[PDB]
RNA sequence: GACGGAGCCAGCGAGUAACUCCGUCGUGCUGACGAGGAAUUCCUAGUAAGCGCAAGUCAUCAGCUUGCGUUGAUUACGUCCCUGCCCUUUGUACACACC
């Protein structure tokens, strides 16, 4: 996710979890 | 080109036209070498010792140590390169021949 | 061809336990799963407070 | 149809191929002259012989 | 009663942000400890 | 040195020594009509009243090689070729007889 | 004593492998450990006897072996082994959460990482900082962008991995990968094979000062 | 010219024998022009000799008097 | 000359599923019967034009593409068509999101829009529905790809608009009972019929101007009926 | 004419061996019933890719044919077939059961159509192996494919896989066992009778290859 | 005293010892005859050392084979390896060395896993 | 598959099964189910997987954990075309050759 966070510079995942699909 | 492999810790090349040395590959720790082989397309030179259980591979167009490839657990007695499909055959006192 | 109607539950939601007719052995599963989940949450609560 | 049968004589390198397929210079067996660069799917060695539905189209890159 | 050993520290937002600002300071100053060649 | 009789819903096979059933097959569902060895004497055919004629190996009753349907009329007779080992003649009450190939 | 010989001379190679008939979640976590380290390879453990595994690995000349143990999907232990009759530390894991659980944000970085060790103070701290930093690729660059943090917090090594990037007004972060609260519980001078070597150090669970002191 | 030295040995190994044939036609129309032939001569020679060394088995079985 | 069958009393023809994939059959697969259920909280709503104006414009797609009713009247045309009572039909629909739903011909289908659309969420949230005696599973969602449940030598066609017209009677009559023929009915709103051009290898419709889906599949069904003489 | 006398006292040893075994010492037959000679790969292009020149006794050679690349194209075709036949989630590891059920299979193959079942299964392989297919090339992520040709190792492997899983799927919920189901599948594949699962899938795949050629 | 020879044979964990001596031609596995060897489908895997080279080479020796350990297929590979190299060692010592390397040529042309087990595995890739 | 018998092969440990054979029955089900869908995850040789069997080793684990034995495959073992990630752009090293 380095390119995405570089886009966030030139413009925080683990405090939320998730689950599965339908 | 002919290669010569010593107990100095040296596999050194020899040109046989200018009749001079041009390359000297060593290990990293001065171990005595015992057998050598060389790719017929003269691009890699392999030597085997009495006290390291490995096969040292050197590139010859650049003198740096390419790698050391292992798998035996006794000293490698003899080496060879296949003259056509370039697979290597070593033979060691593990009662074992190994094809790379 | 021999023809069959479905066996259909109108207004059925898989998350929520519906109105099954078995008062004898299925609502017992409802309240016992309720009891198991509250007893699990209470023992988790008391062991984390013990920690 | 009469189907033809051809011996591989060289597996091509460096071609920008679809993963899986490999371009291959194969040469015919009923005659011994005409070579043609097909492309195969499975694992292919030098001088295996493979059956060809066609004899008039060599392929090209895939991407 | 009394207990054998201190149990597992449950990781909180304040302790992970404390070590986060620690690593912020450290990687700002580049005073970390890696290996060197020979 | 063995022989078979076509009982109802079973075929019974006897030896030349013990003179009783040495093997038999009784998972037929209807009354069966025809029992016939092939000329090599390894497998055997049996036609029933259902019209699903069954061929299966002899000296091993509990296996069934292939049960193929004839016409829906009761297959009265079914016998192999007298010299060929792979073609089997069947006849039910369909007013046509058939040379099936196994 | 077995690391000044080959400290920064040879870059290591690490084989990471699971316990025995592992779970799918454990194999995911072992893959994550392989992605955490450089030049590591996950090897399938199944019907591998531990003696012939460990000496086949040492004749194949690898440097380190990391086995993993689990409990109902949750990973609970790992074991760092060093191969030329080197030491094995073995640790337990407490708060382990993984990116395969949390977020599928694509791939990881795999760059030669930087290393941070917070307050390893005592001699056991120096021994464990040696056993932890000699399994990383020797001499990374300056603009290498993933760091690993190993912070001692009362014998609980908090392990996290971050990708940083320097602004001019500071440096901002993005953690990714695993998250550990590991703790040392044994360390012996032999390999994983023996269970006969001398215990250099193991923690004493049952003395009457089992909770007062740090790096017991 | 613009293809490199390294991948050339397979770049002109991909091409079929018909393309070898029109490469020979190019070699005719380029050595009927001594202006640029002498300024690319070792390149032309190495390419042509490797082409017909690799395609020698079909070349000598071709039957074309103009060829 | 040939003696008659010993029981001409009509007993039940073999109703089938994907357990047998050999016999002569007209497979119909309905493309783009979009099943999207958003549960307000209450209960779900489907993709209809006339169950919301809100949630469809929150999910952003246009209005006219809401169509379980047209695929419903298509499958009702099939379930009243005589081949469904003959036993040579095995109804496959698939949502554009990939939900391969099969209909076994033992079914008494809901004969209106509301009971059908309420049965569909029971089907979606149990992955099954049983019969009133419950000895076969009569309507179920099963495995992608669609070739997992259609036969092996199954010649694939679809509804076409920009392709010439044939005679489907001899187009089926050229083949025998050793083969199955499948038609992809494109029940979308408008656009391009390239939804299943992976699978379909011959594209043909039966009039010069575009049909609707129900009369198109009924055209192919009466062509199969004139082929097999049913 | 001419004779060669090697034995000078007949075989009378103290553990009395079966006579069919001491008759099999003259020449090796598979399962002591089927001679591997006078069995030919009728096709070319699969010769030296289906090993039949080296006779075995049972189909349980314990050699190592997965470490190198092409050396799984040298272990004999019968145990290639039984190793593909063992593959399903219910019955992994049970290759003794796999050996005995293909023993019963090719035994009834002989008792139905008697030439020899190894010839039956060899030309079954040559008739079932597909000769072309396609590959799902990208093409902008469209419905895009292109016909290619198949190397003979992939041909043999896909033929064996098609035959075995066709026998399994036709013997899933029927009265027939996997033994006789594989027998009838191999017989239909040997005739190429366009009835069995493998020959149907082969002609289908070559059909879509010719169509998208 | 009497001429004997003892050889071994090992699959995964099964181990087979073979006492071959001069005798009358009896081949016994744990006292059982060689014909009564389970699992009955690899009886020819046991038979092939005494079947490849003909029983006339077995007419003058008798073999007793002990087996321990392993499962069924490991035991039958251990039995056949022990039988094979016991016959080879008997012919190396007490009779024709020409017959010794005839037998060695036959067994190695069929499979050398019937003479040398493949011990040193695995590979750390 | 269910039976009723028969058969024989396992290694880890010492704190006063499977499979095989013989005869018999013979397969639309539980008072909520007919092999698991959409898709997703993981995986390359004694590997996936099946079968057991011990032990309980200062942290972890008995709903299990770890060892040990047994049986043991299919498909690649190539390719950078897709997704990426990394390295280099003096070859600089000592002949020959290429650049």
């Amino acid at each position: 996710q380095l390119k995405n966070l570089k886009a966030a510079l030139k413009a925080n995942p683990f405090e939320i979890k998730a689950a599965r699909n339908k | 080109v002919m290669f010569s492999s010593s107990l100095d810790g040296t596999v050194r090349a020899w040109d046989l036209i200018r009749y001079r040395n041009f390359r000297t590959f060593t290990g990293t720790e001065r171990i005595q070498f015992n057998c050598l082989a060389v790719d017929p397309s003269g691009e890699v030179v392999c030597a085997g010792s009495l006290d390291n259980f490995d096969i040292h591979v050197w590139s010859v167009q650049t003198g740096q140590l390419l790698d050391a490839l292992s798998g035996h657990e006794g000293p490698v007695s003899c080496l060879s390169f296949s003259q056509e499909n370039s697979v290597l055959a070593s033979a060691s006192w593990d009662k074992t021949i190994r094809i790379w | 061809i021999p023809t069959h109607a479905p066996k259909y539950e109108e207004n059925f939601n898989p998350d929520k336990k519906s109105y099954d007719p078995d008062r004898t052995r299925s609502e017992i599963n409802k309240m016992k799963a309720q009891l198991k989940k509250e007893r699990k949450f209470t023992m988790k609560e008391i062991r984390k407070d013990a920690k | 149809t009469p189907v033809t049968l051809a011996k591989v004589i060289k597996v091509l390198g460096r071609t920008g191929s679809r993963g899986g397929v490999t371009q291959v210079r194969v040469e015919f067996l009923e005659d011994t002259s005409r070579t043609i660069v097909r492309n195969v799917k499975g694992p292919v060695r030098e001088n295996d012989i493979l059956v060809l539905m066609e004899s008039e189209r060599e392929a090209r890159r895939l991407r | 009663f009394d207990r054998t050993a201190k149990p597992v520290p449950v990781i909180t937002s304040e302790v992970t942000e404390s070590l986060e600002d620690m690593i912020r300071r450290r990687i700002q100053d580049s005073n970390f400890d890696d290996l060197q060649r020979r | 040195h063995d022989f078979a009789v076509t009982s109802s819903t079973r075929v019974q096979i006897f030896s030349s020594r013990t003179r009783q059933v040495i093997k038999t097959f009784s998972r037929f569902k209807d009354v069966v009509y025809s029992a016939s060895f092939r000329s090599d004497g390894k497998l055997l055919c049996a036609g029933d009243a259902t019209g699903l004629v069954s061929v299966y190996d002899s000296y091993n009753p509990r296996t069934i090689l292939l049960s193929i349907n004839a016409s829906t009329h009761p297959t009265h007779v079914t016998k192999f070729h007298t010299q060929d080992n792979k073609i089997l003649a069947t006849a039910s009450d369909d007013r046509v007889t058939r040379l099936w190939d196994i | 004593d077995e690391y000044a010989a080959t400290s920064g001379i040879m870059d290591p190679r690490i084989i990471v492998t699971t316990s025995r008939d592992p779970s799918t979640r454990l194999s995911q976590f072992a893959k994550e450990i392989k992605l955490l380290f450089p030049n590591a390879v996950r090897l399938n453990r199944g019907n591998y006897v531990m003696p012939n595994l460990v000496d086949a690995c040492k004749k194949s000349g690898t440097t380190d072996l990391v086995v993993l143990h689990e409990h109902r999907g949750v990973p609970t232990s790992l074991t760092i082994s060093h191969f030329p009759h080197g030491p094995t530390a073995q640790f337990s894991l407490h708060n382990v959460v993984m990116r395969h659980d949390i977020i599928n944000a694509g791939n990881q970085s795999e760059v030669n990482p930087h290393l941070i060790f917070d307050n390893f103070t005592t001699a056991l701290g120096k021994r464990v900082v040696c056993i932890l930093k000699h399994l990383f690729n020797a001499g990374p660059k300056k603009d290498s962008e993933r760091v690993i943090t190993f912070a001692n917090r009362g014998d609980f090594i908090s392990v996290r991995q971050h990708v940083y990037v320097r602004t001019r007004e500071g440096v901002e972060i993005a953690e990714v990968g695993p998250r550990f609260e590991m703790r040392l519980f044994e360390l012996r001078l032999g390999t994983l094979e023996n269970k006969d070597a001398d215990v250099e150090w193991q923690l004493r669970r049952f003395i009457r000062t089992a909770n007062k002191k740090d790096y017991l | 010219l613009r293809i490199r030295m390294s991948q050339l040995e397979d770049a002109l190994m991909v091409m079929p024998f018909s393309y070898v044939l029109k490469f020979l036609k190019f070699i005719d129309t380029v050595m009927q022009n001594k202006t640029l032939l002498h300024s690319h001569l070792p390149l032309i020679c190495k390419n042509l000799f490797f082409i017909i060394k690799f395609n020698h088995k079909e070349l000598v079985s071709q039957k074309n008097e103009e060829l | 000359q040939k003696a008659l069958p010993a029981s001409l009393v009509p007993q039940a023809p073999p109703v089938l599923t994907s357990k047998d994939k050999i016999t002569k059959r007209m497979i119909v697969v309905l493309a783009m019967a979009s099943l999207e259920t958003h549960k307000i909280s209450d209960k779900y709503v489907l993709l209809n034009c006339d169950d919301h104006q809100g949630l469809l414009k929150k999910m952003g797609r246009d209005i006219s593409e809401a169509r379980p009713d047209i695929t419903h009247q298509c499958l009702l045309t099939l379930l009243d068509s005589p081949i469904n009572k003959a036993g040579k039909l095995q109804v496959y629909i698939q949502t554009s999101r990939g939900i391969l739903i099969e209909v076994n011909p033992t079914v008494r289908i809901p004969r209106t829009f509301k009971r059908f659309s309420g049965l569909m969420v029971q089907l979606l949230h149990k992955l099954s529905i049983r019969s009133v005696n419950s000895e076969e599973k009569l309507l179920k969602v099963i495995k992608n790809p669609i070739t997992d449940h259609l036969p092996t030598k199954c010649r694939k066609v679809t509804l076409s608009f920009d392709a010439p017209v044939i005679r489907v009677q001899d187009y089926i009559e050229k083949l025998d009972d050793d083969e199955s023929i499948c038609v992809f009915v494109g029940a979308m709103a408008r656009g391009k019929d390239n939804f299943a051009d992976e699978y379909v290898d011959e594209k043909v419709g039966l009039s010069n101007y575009p049909l609707s889906a129900s009369v198109a599949c009924s055209k192919f069904c009466h062509g199969a009926e004139d082929a097999w003489n049913i | 004419d001419f004779e060669v006398v090697e034995e000078f006292t007949p075989v009378v040893l103290a553990t009395p061996i079966p006579e069919e075994v001491q008759q099999a010492q003259t020449e090796i037959k598979l399962f002591n019933k089927w001679s591997f000679e006078e069995v030919e790969v009728k096709d070319a292009s699969l010769v030296d890719y289906v090993q039949v020149r080296q006779p075995i006794f049972v189909a349980h050679t314990a050699g190592r044919y997965a470490n190198k690349r092409f050396r799984k194209a040298q272990c004999p075709i019968i145990e290639r077939l039984t190793n593909s036949l063992m593959m399903n989630g219910r019955n992994n590891g049970k290759k003794l059961k796999a050996v005995r059920i293909i023993k019963h299979t090719l035994d009834i193959i002989n008792v139905l159509t008697d030439q020899n079942p190894i010839q039956v299964v060899v030309d079954a392989i040559t008739n079932t192996g597909p000769r072309e297919d396609t590959t799902r090339v990208g093409g902008g992520g469209a419905a895009r494919r292109q016909a290619v040709d198949v190397s003979p190792l992939r041909r043999v492997n896909q033929a064996i896989a098609l035959l075995t899983i066709g026998a399994r799927e036709a013997a899933f919920r029927n009265i027939k066992t996997i033994a006789e189901t594989l027998a009838e599948e191999l017989i239909n594949a040997a005739k190429g009778s366009s009835t069995s699962y493998a020959i149907k899938k082969k002609d289908e795949l070559e059909r879509v290859a010719k169509s998208n050629r | 005293a009497v001429p004997s020879v003892q050889t071994f044979g090992k699959k995964k964990s099964a181990t087979a010892v073979a006492h071959v001596k001069a005798g009358k031609g009896l081949i016994k596995v744990n006292g059982s005859p060689i014909t009564l060897v389970e699992p009955e489908i690899l009886r020819f895997k046991v038979y092939e050392p005494l079947l490849l080279v003909g029983l006339d080479k077995f007419s003058n020796i008798d073999i007793r084979v002990r087996v321990t350990g392993g499962g069924h297929v490991s035991q039958v590979y251990a039995i056949r390896q022990a039988i094979a190299k016991g016959l080879v060692a008997y012919h190396q010592k007490y009779v024709d060395e020409q017959s010794k390397n005839e037998l060695k040529k036959a067994f190695t042309s069929y499979d050398r896993t019937l003479l040398i087990a493949d011990s040193r595995r695995p590979e750390p890739k």
